[PDB]
RNA sequence: GGCAUUGCCGCGAAGCUACCAUCCGCUGGAUUAUGGCUGAACGCCUCUAAGUCAGAAUCCAUGCUAGAACGCGGUGAUGCUCCACACAAAGAUGGAUACGAAUAAGGCGUCCUUGUGGCGUCGCUGAACCAUAGCAGGCUAGCAACGGUGCACUUGGCGGAAAGGCCUUGGGUGCUUGCUGGCGAAUUGCAAUGUCAGCGUGGGGAUAAAUCAUUUGUAUACGACUUAGAUGUACAACGGGGUAUUGUAAGCGCUGAGAUUAAGCCUUUGUUGUCUGAUUUG
């Protein structure tokens, strides 16, 4: 969408930061990413390698 | 059988009609959205093709095909259609202010007994200082989201002479209707060949009514619809060595020795296509191009001929050209 | 040649057939379980309560088949003229009087920078608004004012969703109730509305057709449908010819020669011949 700031994070390998204003939208497209990764048909825990949302929080800090 | 086709009875029309059109695009040239042929003759062609991964890849192949006689067609008039929350609706038919004989003949079921007074008001009145189509055509300019154009054949230029020429319309895929309407306005009293219309490796459709047999519901004589027919060879009616391939390189008229079965030769271009083109023979058929973007490895391919069948297929097809035919015969009884 | 119920072996165009030949056979939505986003209810949460993002061999669109025989649009032709004779030269009586959007809100005027602004105010009925006097609306005198209004000429523009509607410009023509005049009305006798919504006939003349009929074949049981029929590549036939079926013909090797060949093959520099009847409609 619009209103999403995307970045492939540097200082951490294997992670990506998406931020913005609307809770609805940032977690909207975050949920939309974790559900394009669905692994069915197979062993569930076979690869716990997957796509997750590691951090939930604000930009500022100290606000 | 299928309940797709209901109810049972005959196709009320000798010429079928066109029930779809490719959507449109505003950024294109003004394009002729479809065209109609005449299927004349069946035949068989050998060739080879490029199909990577298929078991016929780079491998000489043989299949029957269909030929369709295609006169280059002449255009008279334009009608724009307003859109209304019922359906479309016409505004006014326009014409070329000179019409050929045959399209005049479309307006009389009895031609000889008639007075040939048909157009004098309309076609004569346009002869003037102008304004004849001005008001109406500019009205099309203002209104009329979609635009179609009158098209009609020259059947004196076909070896089957009924003297009477069919009418049809075809849309225009251009945009900004000005260069649509002006387009054909420029094309009034003109013809438009098949050059800019289609080219090879393009899937299209040609369909029509099918082979009336008789009554035992009534079997046949329906206009069915068979899409996905790959044109192998886009003919040209002035092309010497009609069947000249990427291989053969010898002179043959696609019309065989002694002629086609129930035909004289071919005066205008043609389309050879694989498979079947519905109907019985001598037929007028409809051609609609893809209705959409089909692009894929399947449709992006390129045809490579080997040999086209010019043999005379009445009885067992044997020779090809009368020069080679007369070299193998040698002298007959009275010959030489 | 004929019978041998289409004479058998063999050949067979063509017609008609064969998963016994070949082609070809739709692309997007809305969805359920499911996984969730957001966030109460519930000071924890939660896919849910409001709102939500994906998604089915489904439903609907996309594409295909027909096309209302009391569904409709476009344009091509002329319906016109004469005489005789018939209507007229499912419910009216002031006016169908136009933003749009919300309704836990909006108009209107106004302020200023232009606002998701300030100020005022309105609504709580159309019971409103315009129009309205004159014999069913006469005939006549002026006072003011350059109005309002009719009608016909008329400019200009807009309206194609069924536009056929609206505004507008310019003169004349009439009206005037904005104001004050003068003559008329009965007897319809005390109610029984008591008024004020060019047109087909039938027979001529002519215009353009259409039909039957005739021919053809893409059609076909009848129907029905597709061609041609006005002096031309028109048509029809012979022959010139071209393919191809056919397997060597009466008869003195001659001879893959013969016979047939569109009647559901073809091109026809030539030959011969045809070219307009009846019926109705507008």
């Amino acid at each position: 969408r619009d209103g999403v700031t995307i970045e492939f994070s540097t200082n951490v390998k294997d992670e990506i930061v998406l931020s913005g204003n609307s809770v609805e939208d940032v977690s909207q497209n975050a949920a939309d990413l974790q559900q394009i990764c669905r692994v069915r048909n197979k062993d569930i825990r076979k690869f716990l390698d997957g796509i997750y949302v590691s951090h939930k929080g604000f930009i500022t800090e100290d606000l | 059988g299928h309940l797709g086709f209901l109810p049972r009875k005959r196709a009320a029309s000798i010429r079928a009609r066109v029930k779809a059109f490719p959507k449109d695009d505003r950024s294109k040239p003004v394009a002729l959205t479809s065209f109609l042929g005449y299927k004349a003759g069946m035949t068989t062609i050998v060739r080879d093709l490029d199909r990577p991964g298929s078991k016929f890849h780079k491998r000489e192949v043989v299949e029957a095909v269909t030929v369709v006689d295609t006169p280059p067609v002449v255009v008279v008039g334009v009608v724009g259609y307003v859109e209304t929350p019922r359906g479309l609706r016409s505004l006014t038919t326009v014409w070329a202010e000179h019409l050929s004989d045959e399209v005049k003949r479309r307006f009389y079921k009895n031609w000889y007994k008639s007075k040939k007074k048909a157009f004098t008001k309309y076609s004569a009145k346009y002869a003037q200082d102008g304004a004849g189509i001005e008001r109406e055509l500019a009205r099309i300019k203002k209104y009329a989201s979609v635009v179609r154009v009158l098209v009609h054949t020259q059947i004196r230029k076909t070896p089957l002479a009924q003297k009477k020429a069919h009418l049809a319309e075809i849309q225009l895929n251009g945009g900004s209707i000005s260069e649509k309407v002006d387009w054909a306005r420029e094309h009034f009293e003109k013809t438009v060949a098949v050059d800019s219309v289609f080219e090879q490796n393009e899937m299209i459709d040609a369909i029509a009514v099918t082979k009336g047999h008789g009554f035992e519901g009534q079997r046949g004589y329906h206009s069915r619809t068979s899409i996905n027919h790959k044109i192998y060879r886009v003919g040209k009616g002035d092309d010497e060595a009609n069947g000249a391939t990427s291989f053969d390189r010898t002179k043959k008229t696609i019309t065989p020795m002694g002629g086609f079965v129930h035909y004289g030769e071919i005066k205008n271009d043609f389309i050879m296509v694989k498979g079947c083109i519905p109907g019985n023979r001598k037929r007028i058929v409809t051609l609609r191009k893809s209705l959409y973007t089909n692009t894929s490895r399947k449709a992006l391919e390129e045809v490579s001929l080997k040999w086209i069948d010019t043999a005379s297929k009445f009885g067992k097809g044997r020779f090809q050209t009368p020069a080679e035919k007369h070299a193998f015969m040698g002298t007959l009884k009275k010959d030489l």
